[PDB]
């Protein structure tokens, strides 16, 4: 019987709110030390993302933003967020809005109800060793529907970079659209988020969000629990056909939901109709 | 396109 | 004599900084936008590709002698306790460089000071004099970091047709800080021909010369209750003098009237 | 010189 090892105490060297500590029960493979961890988006060529403060939109709230009146509220026609900043219920999982946040030109003080994905991260995650899809991050609490997780984080790329990087198991693209479209690469630079897997049964749902900037080429990415996650569980989003489409002619999904879409049994059944 | 892309 | 703001940061900075009056009848300073970090209102493109900045290798708390960060400044400045070491040049300061995200050590390491933000107990008070001012609530050893002077960027052409130059700080083509419009509490720092506490060229997350921030750390050990402030240098002096005179009122004084009325006989 | 005050290191 191979023990469990606590092999890095926190992957995160200090730079969130909490410690993200990885083990392994499962095989020899050490604390996975190939990329940079950082806990914001970096760049590595210009990117010229719109910074002037006065282009915010932003509110004139002398309250806590909780009332219809937050201009930062109505740019995604309400606040989504309750007063413990989880997602109301009656949010839009399946195509969801664009999140603005409350920013540094509102005059609205930072402890503000429309601050949440700002504020970091809260929950308690760990890093570990699956049986079949090498790492992958869990939950060492119990996590309420519409709670924030943590941000894809990583190296911001122009679509044409993105398109000729060698290793593309980490891209995230900011925009489905034709064009000027940017892409987040945590291949090399990334946070916790670059170890969350693929399910075909999701619990995590990625939302679009602005905070400190409002560019519209830019959102940040961030993750928020699609339903009561248990302590243990494994997390995991829906990567997406663009991905899938790609990805399994080099590898089939291993997540053993039953309702499973991308295994071989699952593409081989469609190959025969 | 030419890489795996994740997306919303 | 009264709390006139609980927070004049509003929540932004790691504590709050309450306001009194106890002078005069003016309330709560509010013609500017409060902001912890520098804004832009042009575009500046700080570099801010993370390949350029210079980085340590350090797997330590950063306390040796082999930080590059440290050697950057020919030595860190800081001790163990984050203050700046006794033989730190207060008259000519170095540029420091602290670790960042591309160093290999942790968030805690000891080259991390300015970028950890406000620390000691500061409160936005009346003066006699000066308007407002800023002081401590707490006793402050030398070399401890105190606050940064934050505002807006803007470039030296436009610096020179600011119609308000009360807040405009150079860093150094040069670029300025203008606390005008945007700012935080360093704004209310005033001028003292015996100054407490001295500015420092700092770089954190981007190493863009252009663009140093401007750190205020104690000059000497501060008493409770002392007044803030730093001597804001003759590129202040010989314009504003024409408009104001110091009024200080230590016996130093180098900008009261008396003192450029002495030195116009110089005959 | 310069035509605005400037506070300075
Ligand atoms: C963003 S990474 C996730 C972290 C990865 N498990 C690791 O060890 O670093 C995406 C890659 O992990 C693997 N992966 C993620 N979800 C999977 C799944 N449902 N089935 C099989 N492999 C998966 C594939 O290598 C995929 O390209
Ligand atoms: C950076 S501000 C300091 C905050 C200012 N006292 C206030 O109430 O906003 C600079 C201005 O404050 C005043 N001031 C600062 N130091 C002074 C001094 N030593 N003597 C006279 N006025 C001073 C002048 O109006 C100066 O232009
Ligand atoms: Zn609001
Ligand atoms: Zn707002
Ligand atoms: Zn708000
Ligand atoms: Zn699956
Ligand atoms: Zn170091
Ligand atoms: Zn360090
Ligand atoms: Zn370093
Ligand atoms: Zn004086």
């Amino acid at each position: 019987i191979r023990t469990e090892k606590i092999i890095c105490r926190d992957v995160a060297r200090g730079y969130e709110n909490v410690p993200i500590p990885c083990v392994n029960g499962v095989d020899g493979e050490p604390c996975p030390e190939d990329y940079k961890y950082i806990s914001e988006n970096c760049e590595t060529s210009t990117m010229n993302i719109d910074r002037n403060i006065t282009h915010l939109q932003h509110c004139t709230c002398v309250d806590d933003c909780s009332s219809s009146n937050c201009l930062c509220g109505q740019l995604s026609i309400r606040c989504w967020y309750d007063k413990d900043g989880r997602l109301l219920q009656e949010f839009n999982k399946i195509e969801p809005p664009l999140i603005f946040e409350c920013n540094q030109a509102c005059s609205c003080w930072r402890n503000c109800k429309n601050r949440v994905v700002q504020s970091g991260i809260k929950v308690r995650l760990q890093l570990y060793r699956t049986a079949k899809m090498g790492w992958g991050v869990r939950a060492l609490q119990t996590i309420p529907q519409g709670t924030f997780i943590c941000e894809y984080v990583g190296e911001l790329i122009s679509d044409a970079e993105a398109d000729v990087r060698e290793d593309d198991s980490y891209l995230f693209d900011l925009d489905n659209k034709d064009g000027e479209v940017y892409c987040i690469d945590a291949r090399y630079y990334g946070n916790i988020s670059r170890f969350i897997n693929h399910l075909c049964d999701p619990n995590i749902i990625p939302v679009r969000v602005f905070m400190l900037h409002q560019d519209l080429r830019f959102p940040r990415i961030a993750f928020f629990s699609s339903r009561d996650i248990r302590t243990g569980e494994e997390l995991g989003f829906d990567y997406g056909d663009r991905f899938w489409d790609i990805k399994s002619k080099y590898f089939t999904c291993q997540c053993g939901s039953e309702k499973c879409k991308h295994s071989a049994e699952a593409i081989a059944l469609e190959q025969s109709r | 396109k030419q890489t795996a892309r994740m997306s919303t």
